[PDB]
């Protein structure tokens, strides 16, 4: 669920940098992006919320009307020329149980530096599950928030594929 | 394409909000709330979100830009997008 | 380097080749065939010193 | 494990079916709908939104990122179809009527344009080529051993 | 190497150089360097070769196979004399397959030979072709995967019974 | 035949009598001693036939499927050495007891001389089969693949047997080379009719024909390793074998009983293909790949041109092993994994680089790439049947486009995008599992070399 | 005033243009509620197997097996007979073949007819 | 170009047919019309092994530009002067063509003006 | 084979108008290129078709790799609308990339010319279907319009991209790579028409419109492309009409053809034959 004034803040995005890719001038398009803030200051205080709704739903409309049909996008955003050039390279960390021996000799202190995330990472499971036990509710949880860690030598519940997870340029 | 490091970051972000006409520079810290302290609308976070955006060149999603509400969240946020760590 | 390179990769390629070619693929039938050469008036023919006549007298045009 | 309880089965007749097949496929009642029942064997499979995997949240946390899918939701019928590699659905800044009728229109305009241009051809105002030699008829593999018809060019 | 008479060539003219230009050719120096570069040792290590083999001379034969009494000859049902004609019929159906590959292959060669001016030069091989491949397709053409002998005189009969009938119908106008 | 029959059978005791950690071993070496044998049965003479006795033969046509079969023994017992390596002493020696059978009963098929010695071998292959499906496989749905594949095959060889026998009563001999010299043409009545359907209806069912083919997805795919290798590789190719050998004495009714089966495999294998497109499970998707090449074999049999012999006797060997190599490749996927889901583990080149390699030459392979001998049977019978009717082009054009679509489908899906995240245990490819793929893939390029050694009796 | 957006199965109506994501009453927004409680307990359930450091394997997942199996061997259980399912087995079925076997014996009768006569020109056609 | 407009928005019996022209006699007019004459014969043609297009009435020019570029070589900007020659035979050929063009023209227009006054006078 | 290619020249040389990938532009002009090959072939001229395949190989090169010089120094960014104030930043990718545009567009005597203005006369005297023509031509201006486009937006005016500027064209490896391939989009038409042996009669004798005719609408391509850019830095607003929707969008054809024919033959593999 998005609240009313997560919508027109996604709107508001959403218009300026298609109005970018219609200007692609930097001056002009600073002309034009003052003028549609001036639209939406317009009505930044409008208390009836009943009208506030059908003032968004007709500038949506305006917006698909108006929107560019090829739109920049960051060459690393889902849909940017880059988004997922660099997913082949990612390797995650446990293909590295499997290594040789003769391998491993080759990094012996990144080795020895693993086995020391790996034993940390032993030792904290049972205090995480037992923090999510009895945190959550008896329905079970609700949303997908995490909580963190409440006390001294504790780790946050569920870290270890947040924190051990690839490099964005992992080669 | 250079390393970032979390100075710069934190150079550029403040670099950034130093030409932003509604901040004063010598009010701005990194832990400057952007509405608690320098008074901003949350228009005005969303263009600020724009220019750092566009300071390093890729999409913050309006889900988790929405939660960058002074420059250090800033910086952490790109920090961990980027994996830099010194 | 390029000198190490022309022999291994130019020379004992082309001898190789040309070895296969002259005592293997020439030695049969219409395994290589030329286009015959054109030959143009006023030629002479090597093989048989046969002398080609020229053309005739060109009704010189203006140029 | 999977059970044979945990496995689709037969289309759901009564309230108290519709109620166990939703729960079985981690599904809000309300929000579960079979296929119809007609002879197709669909049985108590839901019908999901025909939606391509292209049109969900390209930022939101998938336990499957390639395929946009959580672990344990219910899989559409024909996800094999809407994966990110075939069929797309996502909307459309033209509408899709419209597209038909322009992308049509072009192509059928060419094509009569095309038969127009082939029925008054382009060309210069010059008489035939001329070649020497009864038209070149013995180059061109004339028999030899029959005479043709004699083909004679004259100055202008 | 091969005979002249089943792989024919015309005589080969050449025309001499005869050069308007003081520049050098790069060709011509570039063919006296393939020759003390390449054609010269090459030829060295095959003339050695051919030493070795002159030390060591044997043959190797054409076969050759008697003529056996054919399909037409044998009595029905009769294997040992059907079987001894359709092998037979067999070997001469590949012979006559390497037939008409030998004058397809003078039909290229001359093809590339005459470059423009084929259409009028290769007359000859055009016909002969043409000819061979009649004589080929009357003979095998149509037998099916399964071919033989007998099938092939079956085809044989109907196409003389139809040239019988043509020509009663052909001398009676 | 005896110096190939004889050292099979001494396989037997040769399992049961070894050292109980030397099975694997010693049968396996010495299976592939008896492959490089078969070798001298490449003595063949551009007329006759290589004729050793009354009761087999060796030709153009059996050669090369007798050389693939010997071959495929060695890479079965490579193939099933690892997942049968908890099975008990007893019961790994029978399992591989039942494969040298099979072997057995199957060059003694390929040699046979008189139809009806072929009929007894042809079944016979069947009970080692069914032991080997129900015994061994995995899933509760063997029980039901084998019965399928058992009553499928026998529903249409009983009558084939009344057929055999009224033949050796009205000709006095099944003797393959008499048939050749004693064969009259078929006259058109409805009693020919049955008894073409009834010489041609036991091979359909094993090509398999589209229509009689739902024995094969089941069958192929319940049944191990070993299982799918022969029964894809070389089991389908009897029923390829006989109609070859059959056909001689059907003309000329051929011509028209040709026409319902054509259009079944000409439309069924566009059918196939597309269903190749939309299969979940690897192994299925697979075995109806096997289904759609397998009707342009039947199409080429049946319209009986020098040209479509040639392609369909390259055919039936470019498929054997590039079939059974993929049922390896998907296999080796299972072992790990333990689902033959394809959509389950993803961006498997990331995690196996050199068997995405594999994967990648079977599936060229499969989807004909020139030169392979893949393209060139495929291309023969396209030849031949374009001069059957023009109009065929179009049906093997699309059946073309969709076969390279499903043949990268599937190593898109499995070898690229991103691996799936909780899969953790793809450990490295083995030896065994290497060496299995390229014993596979380098004889089938080699063939590319010396192409005519599998283009049959017709060359 | 602008012209309104017209869905087609290929192309989906954008979220931003539907009229029921404006209107939010209580009751819908206690079933995304809902909703979010069975998300994340499925995701719970995951994470903590996905995150278990002593485990090695496949984590297996009950909605996938459920939909390869809906797509095949639940598929004839739930099979009816009936006028549907005929006339489409009928039409997709035997529909194809009839056509295909009218196109070839059609194509080959004529050809047949014109060799037999002479009239079809296979000058050098000696490959089949 | 203009031609075209008058066939096809105009009328199109006064103007000639490009796959059919010449439709008149040679001589319809020309009293004592000379062949043209033809320099190169065909053997010549033949051994120097032309394009069958290039045999038309300019072949001695080309033959003697193939030859001058096969005996300048390398120096691949010589010959200039015989290139010129064939390029300047080939467009008096092709002016010669234009004058078949435009004979074939006036001869339409000259038999409808007798149609037109060989009817006026009925 | 004409109109196939006059249709294919045309449309893809429409679609570069509009599209603001640099990669895409680049693509969309050699299929525009491969039309205008196809053109060849249909009036009967396959030796000037192999020549323009010979022309066509050095330029269009050399424009890939120009392109890939920018994408490399902007960090992955092929959005030209992301570029700008590039003409003095990377002088020597400026210069192929300058020499690349006018020898796709003809300029004379460089290796473009060579091939492309020599098909343009033959097409318009040959015996030849009036449309196909006329595509031809409008494609050869729009050849002009695209070109300017890359120009105007990746070179000139002012910087676009951010501000961490790491552009850098000083590699000896992209240098002589560019070079070599700059030199023969000079001479290499030239040279190659200079020494190959004459096949055919060329058609030297037209009306002097039918002969500056490439010249010309490529002039007028420059100048019309020129006015359209100079308007797009007027503080003025944008109103998309359908004609720059279809160009955009690549005449709908993939949107339509890519999601309705996958659509049909999937669903029916798995509803029809499958189940
Ligand atoms: C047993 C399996 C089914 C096939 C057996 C033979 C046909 C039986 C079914 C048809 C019986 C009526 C015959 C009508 C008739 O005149 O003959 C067919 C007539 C032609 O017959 P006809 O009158 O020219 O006679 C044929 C020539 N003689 C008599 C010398 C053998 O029409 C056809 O060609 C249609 C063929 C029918 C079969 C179509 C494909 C198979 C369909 C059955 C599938 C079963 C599952
Ligand atoms: C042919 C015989 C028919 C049967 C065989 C062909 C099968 C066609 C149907 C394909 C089946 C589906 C296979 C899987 C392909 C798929 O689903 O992927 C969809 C893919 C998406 O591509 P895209 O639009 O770029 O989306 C990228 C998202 N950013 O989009 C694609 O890549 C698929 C595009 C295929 C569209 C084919 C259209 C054919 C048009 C031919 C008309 C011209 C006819 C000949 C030339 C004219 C005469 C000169
Ligand atoms: C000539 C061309 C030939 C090519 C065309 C061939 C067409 C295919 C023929 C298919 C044959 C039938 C199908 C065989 C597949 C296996 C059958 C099966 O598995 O069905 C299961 C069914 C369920 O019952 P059940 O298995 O017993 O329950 C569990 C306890 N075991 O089991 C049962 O209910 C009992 C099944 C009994 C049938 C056994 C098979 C016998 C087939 C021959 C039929 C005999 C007909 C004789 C009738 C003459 C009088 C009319
Ligand atoms: C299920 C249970 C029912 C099983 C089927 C019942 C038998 C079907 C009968 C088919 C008719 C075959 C027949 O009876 O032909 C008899 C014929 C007798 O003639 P004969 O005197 O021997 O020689 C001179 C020719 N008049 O004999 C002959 O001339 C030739 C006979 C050849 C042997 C035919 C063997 C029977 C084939 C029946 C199955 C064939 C079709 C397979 C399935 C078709 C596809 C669905
Ligand atoms: C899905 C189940 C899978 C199992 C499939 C089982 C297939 C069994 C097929 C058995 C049919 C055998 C044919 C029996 C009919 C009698 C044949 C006969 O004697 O008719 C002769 C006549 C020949 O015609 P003609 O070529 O003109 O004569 C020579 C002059 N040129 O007859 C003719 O005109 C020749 C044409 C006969 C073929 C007709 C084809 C019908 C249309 C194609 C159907 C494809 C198969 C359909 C299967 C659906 C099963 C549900
Ligand atoms: C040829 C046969 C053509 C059949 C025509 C259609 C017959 C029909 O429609 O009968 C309907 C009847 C039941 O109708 P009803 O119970 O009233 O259902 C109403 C709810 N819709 O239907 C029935 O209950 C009887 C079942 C009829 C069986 C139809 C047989 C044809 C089915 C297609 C077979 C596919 C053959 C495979 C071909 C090989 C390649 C796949
Ligand atoms: C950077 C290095 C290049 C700098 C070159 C500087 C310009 C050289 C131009 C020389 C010149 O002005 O003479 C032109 C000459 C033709 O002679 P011209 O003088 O025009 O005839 C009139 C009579 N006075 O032109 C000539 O002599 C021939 C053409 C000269 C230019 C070519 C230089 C060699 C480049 C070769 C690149 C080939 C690349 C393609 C490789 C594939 C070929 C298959
Ligand atoms: C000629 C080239 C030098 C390029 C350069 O220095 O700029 C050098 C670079 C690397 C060399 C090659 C590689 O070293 C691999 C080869 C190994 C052998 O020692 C010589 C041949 C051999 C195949 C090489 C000879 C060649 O001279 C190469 C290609
Ligand atoms: C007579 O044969 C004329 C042949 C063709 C005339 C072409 C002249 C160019 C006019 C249209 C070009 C428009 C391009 C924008």
């Amino acid at each position: 669920y998005l609240t009313h004034q997560q919508k027109v803040l996604r709107l508001y995005k959403r218009a300026l940098r298609h109005l970018e890719s219609w200007c692609i001038h930097r001056d002009k398009y600073r002309y034009f992006a003052c003028l549609l803030r001036a639209r939406f200051d317009e009505h930044k205080n409008e208390k009836d919320m009943v009208k506030a709704t059908q003032l968004l739903r007709e500038a949506e409309e305006e917006f698909w009307h108006g929107q560019h049909p090829q739109p920049y996008i960051f060459p690393e955003s889902p849909g940017g020329t880059s988004y997922e050039r660099y997913e082949c390279y990612k390797v995650p960390e446990w293909c590295l149980d499997d290594w040789h021996p003769s391998e491993k000799a080759m990094y012996p202190d990144y080795f020895a530096k693993r086995e020391q995330w790996k034993k940390l990472r032993r030792e904290s499971w049972e205090r995480e599950v037992k923090q999510l036990q009895e945190e959550t509710p008896v329905g079970g949880p609700r949303t997908e928030a995490l909580p963190p860690a409440r006390k001294q030598g504790d780790l946050p519940p569920l870290w270890w594929h947040i924190v051990t997870r690839p490099r964005e340029r992992p080669m | 394409a250079p390393p970032l490091t979390l100075e710069g970051i934190k150079d550029r972000v403040l670099y950034v909000l130093k030409l932003y006409d509604k901040i004063d520079p010598e009010k701005l810290s990194v832990n400057s709330h952007f509405m608690k302290d320098l008074g901003l609308d949350s228009l005005d976070q969303v263009e600020i979100i724009m220019a750092m955006e566009d300071e390093f060149g890729f999409e913050i999603p309006d889900i988790d830009a929405e939660k960058l509400m002074c420059p250090q969240e800033i910086v952490d946020y790109i920090a961990d997008k980027k994996d830099v760590y010194e | 380097r390029h000198s190490i390179f022309a022999f291994t990769h130019v020379l004992i390629p082309v001898w190789i080749i040309h070895y296969y070619l002259k005592y293997h693929v020439t030695t049969k039938p219409y395994t290589i065939v030329e286009k015959k050469p054109r030959i143009f008036p006023g030629d002479t023919i090597l093989e048989t010193g046969e002398v080609i006549p020229p053309m005739k007298e060109f009704p010189d045009q203006h140029h | 494990h999977i059970t044979k309880d945990m496995l689709p089965g037969p289309y759901p007749k009564t309230p108290e079916e519709r109620a166990a097949a939703a729960k079985k496929y981690n599904m809000r009642v309300e929000d579960y709908e079979p296929y119809p029942d007609d002879g197709t064997g669909y049985g108590d499979y839901p019908k999901l939104p025909d939606r391509s995997q292209q049109e969900r949240d390209p930022w939101y946390d998938w336990d499957h990122p390639d395929l946009r899918l959580n672990w344990g939701e219910p899989m559409h019928w024909d996800l094999d179809m809407y994966i990110r590699n075939r069929v797309d659905t996502s909307p459309t800044p033209v509408n899709w009527n419209l597209m038909c009728k322009h992308l049509f229109g072009f192509v059928a305009f060419m094509l009569f344009m095309f038969w127009v241009g082939e029925t008054y051809p382009a060309y210069q105002p010059v008489g035939p080529k001329q070649y020497p030699y009864n038209n070149l008829y013995l180059e061109r593999g004339g028999d030899p051993n029959k005479e043709p018809e004699p083909v004679v060019h004259y100055e202008i | 190497s091969w005979d002249k008479d089943v792989y024919p060539e015309p005589p080969r003219r050449t025309p001499a150089p005869s050069p308007q230009t003081s520049l050098p050719n790069p060709i011509t120096y570039l063919t006296k360097a393939f020759d003390l570069l390449v054609d010269r040792p090459v030829t060295l290590v095959r003339e050695f070769i051919e030493r070795q083999h002159a030390k060591n001379k044997y043959y190797y034969y054409h076969r050759e196979f008697r003529r056996v009494p054919d399909i037409t000859e044998c009595q029905e049902k009769d294997v040992l004399c059907m079987f001894e004609a359709e092998m037979q019929w067999r070997r001469d159906y590949k012979v006559d397959q390497e037939i008409v590959n030998i004058i397809q292959e003078r039909l290229k060669a001359c093809q590339q030979r005459e470059g423009e001016s084929h259409r009028q030069n290769c007359a000859k091989e055009l016909e002969q072709f043409t000819q061979v491949v009649k004589a080929y397709q009357d003979r095998y053409h149509d037998l099916g995967a399964h071919y033989s002998a007998r099938k092939c005189l079956a085809k044989q009969k109907q196409r003389m019974l139809a040239e019988r009938k043509a020509a009663k119908e052909a001398a009676a106008a | 035949m005896l110096k190939y029959i004889i050292p099979t059978i001494m396989l037997m005791p040769l399992t049961w009598l070894s050292k109980n950690n030397m099975i694997w071993v010693n049968s396996t070496a010495h299976s592939l001693l008896i492959s490089f044998t078969s070798l001298l049965l490449m003595n063949q003479f551009g007329d006759n036939s290589l004729n050793f006795s009354l009761l087999f033969f060796s030709d153009s046509l059996s050669t090369p499927l007798l050389i693939l079969t010997m071959w495929l023994l060695p890479l079965m017992l490579m193939a099933s050495q690892h997942h049968l390596s908890k099975e008990n002493l007893t019961r790994k020696k029978l399992f591989i007891t039942m494969l040298i059978s099979l072997q057995l009963f199957l060059i003694m098929t390929f040699t046979a001389m008189e139809l009806i010695l072929f009929y007894i071998l042809f079944e016979a292959t069947l009970v080692p089969t069914l032991i080997i499906i129900t015994r061994w496989g995995n899933q509760t749905e063997r029980l039901n693949a084998g019965l399928y594949f058992l009553f499928y095959t026998l529903a249409g060889s009983l009558p084939l047997l009344v057929a055999l026998i009224y033949i050796q009563n009205t000709v006095g001999s099944l003797n393959f080379l008499m048939l050749q010299y004693w064969v009259q043409p078929v006259h058109n009545s409805w009693s020919n009719v049955f008894m073409w359907l009834a010489c041609m209806m036991a091979f359909m069912v094993k090509m398999p024909l589209y229509g009689l083919h739902l024995w094969l997805p089941k069958a192929h795919v319940e049944a191990p390793i070993a299982g799918s290798m022969v029964l894809a590789a070389v089991l389908l190719k009897l029923g390829g074998y006989g109609m070859l050998r059959i056909t001689l004495i059907l003309n000329p009714m051929t011509d028209f009983m040709a026409y319902p089966f054509i259009m079944l495999s000409l439309w069924g294998m566009i059918m196939t293909s597309s269903i190749c497109l939309r299969q979940t499970d690897l192994k299925s998707l697979i075995a109806y790949s096997s289904v759609s090449h397998m009707a342009l074999v039947i199409v080429a049999i049946l319209i009986q041109t020098p040209w479509s012999y040639m392609g369909a006797t390259a055919l039936m060997i470019a498929h054997g092993l590039t079939s059974s190599m993929l049922f390896c490749l998907a296999n080796s996927n299972y072992e790990r994994i333990h689902s033959r889901t394809m959509i389950l583990a993803r961006g498997l080149q990331t995690l196996l680089p050199l068997m995405a390699t594999w994967w990648l030459l079977a599936s060229l392979t499969n989807l004909a790439l020139p030169p392979t001998i893949n393209l060139i049977g495929e291309l023969f019978v396209v030849m031949s049947t374009f001069s059957w009717s023009n109009i065929t082009i179009i049906l093997m054009g699309v059946n073309m486009v969709i076969t390279a679509l499903y043949s990268l489908y599937m190593l898109i899906m499995t070898q690229r995008g991103k691996y799936t995240y909780h899969i953790n245990n793809i450990s490295p490819s083995f030896t065994r599992e290497n060496a299995l793929m390229s014993l596979h893939i380098l004889p089938l390029l080699l063939l590319t070399l010396n192409p005519k050694i599998i283009l049959g009796p017709l060359y | 005033s602008f012209p309104k957006y017209e869905a087609s199965r290929l192309s989906s109506l954008p979220t931003t243009l539907d009229p029921a994501e404006y209107d939010i009453s209580s009751e819908t927004r206690k079933a995304q509620a809902e909703r979010l409680a069975i998300r994340s307990r499925l995701k719970r359930e995951y994470q903590l197997q996905y995150y278990d450091p002593s485990r090695r394997g496949v984590i297996e997942d009950p909605a996938l097996v459920r939909w390869t199996y809906a797509r095949s061997a639940n598929i004839y259980p739930n099979f009816r007979p009936n006028t549907k399912t005929s006339l489409l087995g009928a039409l997709f079925g035997i529909g194809p073949l009839v056509f295909w076997y009218y196109v070839f014996k059609t194509d080959r009768d004529r050809k047949e007819k014109l060799i037999q006569e002479g009239k079809l020109d296979r000058t050098f056609n000696i490959s089949y | 170009g203009a031609h075209l407009a008058r066939r096809y928005l105009g009328d199109a019996s006064v103007e000639p047919d490009p796959l059919r022209m010449p439709t008149f006699p040679p001589d319809y007019g020309f009293p004592e019309r000379k062949e043209r004459e033809m320099v190169a014969t065909q053997q010549e043609m033949n051994d120097a092994q032309l394009v069958l297009q290039q045999r038309d009435y300019c072949a001695h020019y080309l033959i003697r530009f193939l030859k001058c570029k096969r005996d300048s070589f390398p120096n691949f900007l010589a010959c200039k002067h015989e290139r010129h020659d064939w390029d300047y035979c080939e467009h008096l050929d092709y002016v010669k063509r234009m004058k078949e063009f435009e004979r074939e023209r006036r001869l339409l227009q000259r038999k409808k003006r007798r149609e037109q006054r060989e009817a006026d006078m009925a | 084979t004409l109109c196939l290619g006059a249709i294919t020249t045309l449309f893809t040389a429409m679609c570069a108008l509009t599209q603001n990938d640099i990669k895409k532009i680049i693509a969309f002009s050699t299929s525009s290129q491969l039309g205008l090959m196809m053109v060849t072939i249909g009036i009967n001229q396959p030796y000037l078709a192999f020549l323009h395949i010979c022309t066509h190989a050095f330029f269009k090169a050399m424009l890939f790799m120009c392109s890939g010089s920018i994408i490399h120094s902007l960090n992955d960014e092929q959005d030209i609308r992301k570029m700008g104030g590039l003409f003095k930043a990377m002088p020597f990718t400026t210069t192929a990339l300058i020499v690349g545009s006018l020898a796709l567009t003809g300029m004379p005597f460089l290796t473009g010319f060579y091939s492309k203005d020599l098909i343009i006369e033959a097409a318009n005297t040959s015996y030849t279907n009036a449309w196909a023509l006329l595509m031809t031509l409008i494609a050869t201006s729009f050849t002009a319009i695209y070109s300017t486009r890359i120009i105007f937006f990746a070179l000139l005016g002012q910087p676009r991209f951010p501000t961490l500027v790491n552009i850098n064209e000083n590699n000896p490896l992209l240098i002589n790579s560019i070079k070599r391939l700059l030199i023969g989009s000079l001479f290499a038409g030239y040279i190659i028409s200079n020494n190959i042996p004459p096949t055919t009669i060329p058609q030297m004798t037209m009306p002097y419109y039918l002969k500056t005719t490439a010249l010309i609408v490529t002039i007028l391509g420059f100048i019309l492309a020129l006015e359209i850019s100079n308007m797009t830095k007027n503080l003025k607003y944008h109103y998309p009409s359908n004609a720059f929707k279809f160009s955009t969008l690549l005449g709908y054809f993939p949107t339509i053809m890519h999601r309705l024919a996958p659509y049909m033959n999937l669903s029916m593999s798995q509803k029809s034959a499958s189940s």
